[PDB]
């Protein structure tokens, strides 16, 4: 029963993790096009500013 | 049989890496350690065995002390090198030496003595039809696929740094910092002495080894990790000794390999190893740093720690003109690239004539390592 | 014992998953750091094309 | 009054030793000893007393079970520490800590936790203005009036080394050996029994710790004793129990020391003192050597034994390069060089503003002890 | 009093050489270093002093990392600069620069910034009356009695040379060499490796700054003494090192300065300092060559090693023309002939019109220097 518990416990901490880094991934792959998006416009304004 | 095979060996300090040439991958890969009984045994009918070599004595751990016989990339102890190889070719390959030519890696900026010593060595103990003693970072760089980049060695031996440019290579720009995972190993078990856990001694040294093997990495930023290690949830990581004792290890963890890029931290002096590839660069004529700044390759097994590239990448753009980008190439399998390297330089047709002859050996003696390869 | 080899293929998963969330925040923070940098850099660039 | 005076305690494992800062010698040196009635009494009208702490538990041996609240520098048992510092101020000293600065000693490469909750209890137990902590290698090194040299510190609980030059220190270089006084007496009590003299419980283990304060003594070369140790003459000397028997040990007696310069005898790796000294000068800078040679300091109450001075001058000359004179200097007094230079820094007016506060505690939390000191 | 004297200080890099002019020789010579305490200090009443200048630092070496703070001619740091000129007034000569006008040295083809902030620090910081910035070549020439030659001017800053004709100057001829002493210095411990003696902080850089001052020689011919080099006998010397280590080497010796000769040893293009010498004389117009040729003056402190000046007269003879006989002249005392050459000049008494003034700088600010001094 406390190894059912833990079978919960433990899949719970792998369904917060998978939230978590389902979150933390969104996140990063979206902050990433914010990176890539800014990175461009400073390249357009790189290019603008040459 | 054609071209008659040929034999690889990687000795940097803590393993030996060792198989054939012409394959992707070397067989035999064990820790370059020779453990002797230290306490004396009261039975009968066991051993005696002198001394244990390999992951033998990582087995048998308890009651040896373990001696690495290379340290810095230099031999202290030659006969418990020669027992190393002698372990290699009989213990795993099963291969007389006589039937194949032998390559060896050897770091750089070496002392003379260890490249004259292992050639004499190689041809008067296991006697062999050729030799070659040739630099680690080059090898690397030839497993990459790669004509040009600066690569970064840093094994349990020494860390060196090769910049190289269309082939060719540069003396003056070649650097060479003491710094280690062994370095890093004697650090760690010193940072684990204020959570009070106590490692005095070789057969548990190795122990912290293992741990920073896998539970080390590297911050992205230190003080900002720092400063969330005071809110301890995804930082802390339980670790199981091999007594049934339970390790707790917090920001103790990722400040071991900060290390690399502060060496305020060990005491000594000479700059981070960011700073010592901007050194190697700088010393390159002004043409190329182009290229080697993008073409960085980093090798051996402590560049290993996750995040490593990334905090190298951080730190070099930082420093550098933001007027070309830094591109790190950084391979999994990066362990493992001097030997690939090893076993591709000897699977080459035309560096079949490049070899140490054991006539020209005979004829001109063991000087005649320099004189031919660099 | 089949709860205890749950539990440690969620700890491994966990392992992988509490990895793969620090590697993903560590990309999510990397893209938050990269967009502050970026975000600097295109202010920088919004401020120096101006 | 002006100034406050201020307190000074050592607490090493095995002696308190504590006084009054300003003072040449301290009033109170008592064994550490925490030390509870095991059997239940029968009478009515004694006590009861549910544990003695100091010199009333040695007087009061038999009865008693001892126990040490500090191994290897660590405490053990927190409300034993709290006891034997109750002792201190009250039964000795018969100070308020409220009227006092106090500064505490604690041993280098130690535990967090022990400087941290020494604080705690400082601060919330025995109100208190201010205190310190500070490391025990630079305070016998002030007590020797040198600003320069390698200490080595050996107490009851643990040795350690700490290279200075010119003030400053040198983290890397420190290092800490696990042995002790304790580890002598646990080996001396097992090299009895081959005598058949065996002594078994707490209370006779501080007999034989009695024994080897003055009996014991290091040879100047230990197989030259050894073999002298056949015709048995000078080398055996009767001592007294407080039973009424008597013991005549030989050489068992100079052996028990030798444990320091052959850790084989107890089983650990870990080398003898003189080679964790060249350790530690080794891990220093090449210039600043020549001076940490000729300045090496003993301190400690395990530093005591005749002839040590000699045996560490002769192994020491016999490793190091005969190109420089090592004199080691190594006062009589040497056991309370710790306490001396706990009194003399309080005594110096600039580190009256060096203390950590009870104010800036109570504002930032036991976790500045490390923040703002070493 | 008359005249008021006059000071004169020399700062290429790695030494201040300073005095009053009108003397023979500078009260003051020291390296010009600032050394900072690296490692935190735990003592109380030390110091604490942020930082040590001079002498001082090569005394407490092994805490400090140094920092040379004047690099190719090129000030890198100048609040380190500074305190090096406050260090030599105050310190050593004990005189109000509002006293005294002050001369300096400084290096040919240098950037103007140089020259300009120099005197922006001499007249708003240390108050002065009058000062003057005069090239480092043409002092020693003065210093030398001649009126005519080729100074060879090589510090530990960089290597420059500028001819000369009857007085005159020739601004195309003049070249100036990216060598020096600290780049035979850090060649010398990269080539002290392959022996096994690792040099890698600053303090011990300075170890082989000493080692080369006196052990280093150049070869009459290169690769005779590199063959007799086989024969190990007279160029192997033992040196003692601050630590008691001893150092043997061999033929490693003279092949450190005879990379002035050789720059592919270093990894740079640009052509030894005869090949330099003759592209200075060559871009001489035709008339004067003769005397150029036979009046080759040699200054600075890496001219000092031993057989220079024969070295540099083969080769010199054997790629000139043999019609004319080529006279080098090299003193002994080269060493100082910048600064005594900056002696006699303050002493001539038609140099005290061509003085900078203070109110001349005042009215028309920092940039008159190349307006009014070469």
């Amino acid at each position: 029963e406390k190894y059912s518990q833990k079978e919960d416990k433990y899949e719970e901490e792998i369904k917060v993790l998978s939230d978590k880094l389902k979150e933390a991934e969104t996140r990063a792959e979206f902050a990433e096009r914010s990176v890539t998006k800014l990175e461009k416009s400073i390249d357009d304004l790189e290019d603008e500013l040459y | 049989e054609d071209e008659t095979t040929a034999l690889v060996c990687d000795n940097g300090s803590g393993l030996v890496k060792a198989g054939f040439a012409g394959d992707d991958a070397p067989r035999a890969v064990f820790p370059s350690i020779v453990g002797r009984p230290r306490h004396q045994g009261v039975m009968v009918g066991m051993g005696q065995k002198d001394s244990y070599v390999g992951d033998e004595a990582q087995s048998k751990r308890g009651i040896l002390t373990l001696k690495y016989p290379i340290e810095h990339g230099i031999i202290t102890n030659w006969d418990d090198m020669e027992k190393i190889w002698h372990h290699t070719f009989y213990n795993e390959l099963r291969v007389a030496p006589e039937e194949h030519p032998t390559l060896l890696t050897e770091a750089p900026l070496n002392p003379k003595a260890n490249r004259e010593k292992m050639t004499q060595i190689m041809f008067e103990t296991f006697n062999v039809p050729a030799m070659y003693v040739a630099i680690q970072a080059v090898l690397s760089l030839y497993a990459s696929g790669r004509t040009t980049g600066i690569v970064l060695d840093s094994g349990d031996g020494v860390t060196h740094n090769v910049p190289i440019y269309e082939g060719y290579a540069l003396p003056h720009a070649i650097m060479r910092l003491d710094l280690a995972g062994r370095d890093l190993t004697d650090y760690l078990m010193k940072i684990l002495t204020e959570r009070g856990y106590s490692f005095v001694t070789t057969a548990e040294r190795e122990i912290v080894r293992d741990i920073k093997e896998k539970l080390c990495y590297v911050a992205l930023d230190f003080e900002n990790e720092m400063a969330t290690a005071a809110s301890s949830s995804s930082l802390e990581k339980s670790y199981e000794l091999p007594d049934g004792q339970v390790i707790t290890i917090g920001n103790e963890r990722f400040r071991c390999p900060e290390t690399l890029f502060q060496p305020s931290f060990i005491g000594m002096e000479s700059a981070g190893i960011h700073e010592t590839t901007y050194n190697s660069i700088m010393k390159c004529d002004i043409d190329i740093r182009k290229d080697l700044y993008a073409n960085n390759v980093m090798s051996g097994g402590t560049t290993m720690y996750p995040g490593i590239a990334d905090r190298m990448q951080k730190e070099i753009t930082a420093l550098a003109p933001s007027t070309m980008k830094i591109k790190i190439i950084a391979p999994p399998e990066r362990k493992y690239s001097v030997w690939i390297g090893g076993s591709i330089l000897a699977s080459l047709s035309t560096f079949q004539q490049m070899w140490i002859t054991k006539q020209e050996y005979d004829e001109a003696g063991p000087s005649i390592v320099h004189r031919k390869c660099f």
